[PDB]
C-alpha cells in the first residue's frame, strides 16, 4: 500500500489569491496522481489527472505539478466557487486506490462578533422528563469560539454538545449551537442558567442568562 | 451526458445484508471498469471495490474482501454491490465511479451517492420542540427562534420554514449523534422583532425513513 | 487459440526456489489475465505502474513471468523499493517497476507431514542484489577475518537456508507461490496483447 499525506489539512485564503496544496507519497509514484474537488454534500469532481493534465471543462486557473514523491496543486486566482475540500489520490500501486485526508479551502473575511441568544427548555419537553437548554451563536468569524455553560455560576463539562455550520454561502460567516441536556428533576433543582461566549470579535466574554 | 444514479441505501441492522445498484447512462458500459468508493461522514474518501470491463477478476479491499461482493450487468448498464454482514463502521455515503486511462486508473465521473446507515438502533420519528423568541421585543434587534428536532433515527431530516417560504437567515445545524444512539438537530432563524406580532412562524420537519411529517408552530412567549 | 502459456507458469506442478527464481518469457501470443487472480482469501494481487483494470486492453512488447515460493510474511517484500532478506539477497524489483505481483497460499501443495524442505532461500551476501539479479553461488559466506576455505565454522556460514514448510505452520510461515509479471514496451511490433 501507499500512504498519502496532504498539507495543510486546512487553510484560509481570500478571493483571487494564489492557493497551494501539497501531497506527499511514501514512495515514488512517478506522475500517477490526481486531484478531486468536493463541496459539502455534493459528489467529488475530477480536476487534474496524471500530475499536470487539465480535465475538460475545468477552468485554467487550476494547475497541478510534481514529480517523484511530492506533488502540488495551485489555484492562480481563487474564486468563491472554489470553497471546497481537495483530495489527492495516487493510482500507481493499485489496488487499493488510496485517497488523501483532504484539504478544506476556506474563504476569508472580516472579524464579526457572534449574536448570542439563549433558549430555555420548552414545557413540552419538560413534561417528557428531559431539559435541553440551547445557546445560539449567529454569524461570526473566525470559527474559533469558546462556549461555556454555567448553572448557578458552576462551570459545566461533559453534558453539552456543539454543532457548527459550514461557511455561509452569502456572508462567509459561521453559526454554532450548544445544547446542554439534563433530566427534568435535576433541571428543577437549580435557578440560573447562563451561556458564556468568548470570541475574538468581543472585547470581553458575553453572558446570556435566565432564571427557571 | 454521462450520468450515474445510485440506489439502494437505507437502514441496516448489524449482521444483515443490503444490495446497492448504480445505473449508468451516456457511454459504452462494456468498455469501462467500474469502482465503488465510500465516504464516512466525518472521515474522507475511501476506495472499496472495482470490477473490470464485462466482469472479471474483481479486486476488493481489506476489511471487505470476504464480506462484500461487486458485480455488473452490461445489458441493464448497471453496477451492483452486495454487502453482507454489515458492521457499524460501514455506515457511509457510497459513490460509483468510472475508469479511464491508457494505463493507470482515475475516476473521471461520479454519481450523487446513496446513504447507508448500519446500526442496531430502531427507526424512530423525531420529537419537535419549539425554541420560542425572547419576549424582550425591542425596535429592531433581530430576535431568534427555531425548532429542536430530537431523538430520531436515521439520517436525514429535512427542515423548512413556512412550507419552504422562509429562507433568509435560516441556519439548520448538522445533526449530532447522542449517547443513546439517536440523532439531534437544531434549526434556528433570525427575524425582525416587528414581525413577532404579525408573522406566524412554523417549522416543517420531515423524516422519510419513519414517515414523520411535523408542522410545529413557534410563537412568541406568553406571560 | 494462440493464448499465452499462463497456465503452465501458475499451475505448474513444482515451483522454483526464491533464490533461483524461474523466468519464463511470454511473446507472440494474446494474453487474457482473467484466468489469473481467482479472488479467494489470502491471495494478493498488486499492480505497480500499470493498472489491472486495463491489462486486457493493452499491448506490450514482452511479458516476463518470474516464479518462486516464499512464506506468508515475506510476500510484502516482493514490491518495488522494499528491503529485507528476500528483497536484498534473493529477488530484487527495480524502482521503475511497471508490472504486477500475484501471490497465493499453497499450503496444500508445498507442505507435507514431516516437512517439505526442498525450497531454499539465501540468507547472507556480501552486497545487496541489483534489480532482476540471480545468484546461484553456493560459496561459503565469510563474516570474519579468516578465509573460510570451502568449509564453514567460526564466522563462516552457508549462504542457503531451508524454509521448512509444514501443513501445521502459521499463515505467516505457510508456503506462498508468487508470480511476478514484468511488462516491457520496447520498439518493435508489440506481440503480446489482449482482447
Ligand atoms: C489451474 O488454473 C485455474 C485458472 O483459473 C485455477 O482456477 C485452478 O485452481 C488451477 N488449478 C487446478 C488444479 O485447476
Amino acid at each position: 500500500e501507499i500512504v498519502l499525506t496532504q498539507s495543510p489539512s486546512s487553510l484560509s485564503a481570500s478571493v483571487g489569491d494564489r492557493v497551494t496544496i501539497t501531497c506527499r507519497a511514501s514512495q515514488s509514484i512517478s506522475s500517477y496522481l490526481n486531484w478531486y474537488q468536493q463541496k459539502p454534500g455534493k459528489a467529488p469532481k475530477l480536476l487534474i489527472y496524471d500530475a499536470s493534465s487539465l480535465q475538460s471543462g475545468v477552468p485554467s486557473r487550476f494547475s497541478g505539478s510534481g514529480s517523484g514523491t511530492d506533488f502540488t496543486l495551485t489555484i492562480s486566482s481563487l474564486q468563491p466557487e472554489d470553497f471546497a475540500t481537495y483530495y489527492c489520490q495516487q493510482s500507481y500501486s493499485t489496488p487499493p486506490w488510496t485517497f488523501g485526508q483532504g484539504t478544506k479551502v476556506e474563504i476569508k473575511r472580516t472579524v464579526a462578533a457572534p449574536s448570542v441568544f439563549i433558549f430555555p427548555p420548552s414545557d413540552e419537553q419538560l413534561k417528557s422528563g428531559t431539559a435541553s437548554v440551547v445557546c445560539l451563536l449567529n454569524n461570526f468569524y473566525p470559527r474559533e469560539a469558546k462556549v461555556q455553560w454555567k448553572v448557578d455560576n458552576a462551570l459545566q463539562s461533559g453534558n453539552s454538545q456543539e454543532s457548527v455550520t459550514e461557511q455561509d454561502s452569502k456572508d462567509s460567516t459561521y453559526s454554532l449551537s450548544s445544547t446542554l441536556t439534563l433530566s427534568k428533576a435535576d433541571y428543577e433543582k437549580h435557578k440560573v442558567y447562563a451561556c458564556e461566549v468568548t470570541h475574538q470579535g468581543l472585547s470581553s466574554p458575553v453572558t446570556k442568562s435566565f432564571n427557571r | 451526458e454521462v450520468q450515474l444514479v445510485e440506489s439502494g441505501g437505507g437502514v441496516v441492522q448489524p449482521g444483515r445484508s443490503l444490495r446497492l445498484s448504480c445505473a449508468a447512462s451516456g457511454f459504452t458500459f462494456s468498455s469501462y471498469g467500474m469502482h465503488w468508493v465510500r465516504q464516512a461522514p466525518g472521515k474522507g474518501l475511501e476506495w472499496v471495490a472495482v470490477i473490470w470491463y464485462d466482469g472479471s477478476n474483481k479486486h476488493y479491499a481489506d476489511s471487505v474482501k470476504g464480506r462484500f461482493t461487486i458485480s455488473r450487468d452490461n445489458s441493464k448498464n448497471t453496477l451492483y454491490l452486495q454487502m453482507n454482514s454489515l458492521r457499524a463502521e460501514d455506515t457511509a455515503v457510497y459513490y460509483c465511479a468510472r475508469d479511464e486511462g491508457t494505463m493507470t486508473t482515475y475516476f473521471d465521473y461520479w454519481g450523487q451517492g446513496t446513504l447507508v446507515t448500519v446500526s442496531s438502533a430502531s427507526t424512530k420519528g423525531p420529537s419537535v420542540f419549539p425554541l420560542a423568541p425572547s419576549s424582550k421585543s425591542t425596535s429592531g434587534g433581530t430576535a431568534a427562534l427555531g425548532c429542536l428536532v430530537k431523538d430520531y433515527f436515521p439520517e436525514p431530516v429535512t427542515v423548512s420554514w413556512n412550507s419552504g417560504a422562509l429562507t433568509s437567515g435560516v441556519h439548520t445545524f448538522p445533526a449530532v449523534l447522542q449517547s443513546s444512539g439517536l440523532y439531534s438537530l437544531s434549526s434556528v432563524v433570525t427575524v425582525p422583532s416587528s414581525s413577532l406580532g404579525t408573522q406566524t412562524y412554523i417549522c416543517n420537519v420531515n423524516h422519510k425513513p419513519s414517515n414523520t411529517k411535523v408542522d410545529k408552530k413557534v410563537e412568541p412567549k406568553s406571560c | 487459440t494462440n493464448l499465452c502459456p499462463f497456465g503452465e507458469v501458475f499451475n505448474a506442478t513444482r515451483f522454483a526456489s526464491v533464490y533461483a527464481w524461474n523466468r519464463k518469457r511470454i511473446s507472440n501470443c494474446v494474453a487474457d489475465y482473467s484466468v489469473l487472480y481467482n479472488s479467494a482469501s489470502f491471495s494478493t494481487f498488486k499492480c505497480y505502474g500499470v493498472s489491472p483494470t486495463k491489462l486486457n486492453d493493452l499491448c506490450f512488447t514482452n511479458v516476463y513471468a518470474d516464479s518462486f515460493v516464499i512464506r506468508g510474511d515475506e510476500v510484502r517484500q516482493i514490491a518495488p523499493g522494499q528491503t529485507g532478506k528476500i528483497a536484498d539477497y534473493n529477488y530484487k524489483l527495480p524502482d521503475d517497476f511497471t508490472g504486477c505481483v500475484i501471490a497465493w497460499n499453497s499450503n496444500n501443495l508445498d507442505s507435507k507431514v514431516g516437512g517439505n524442505y526442498n525450497y531454499l532461500y539465501r540468507l547472507f551476501r556480501k552486497s545487496n542484489l541489483k534489480p532482476f539479479e540471480r545468484d546461484i553461488s553456493t560459496e561459503i559466506y565469510q563474516a570474519g577475518s579468516t578465509p573460510c576455505n570451502g568449509v564453514e565454522g567460526f564466522n563462516c556460514y552457508f549462504p542457503l537456508q531451508s524454509y521448512g514448510f509444514q501443513p501445521t505452520n502459521g499463515v505467516g510461515y505457510q508456503p506462498y507461490r508468487v508470480v511476478v509479471l514484468s511488462f516491457e514496451l520496447l520498439h518493435a511490433p508489440a506481440t503480446v496483447c489482449g482482447p
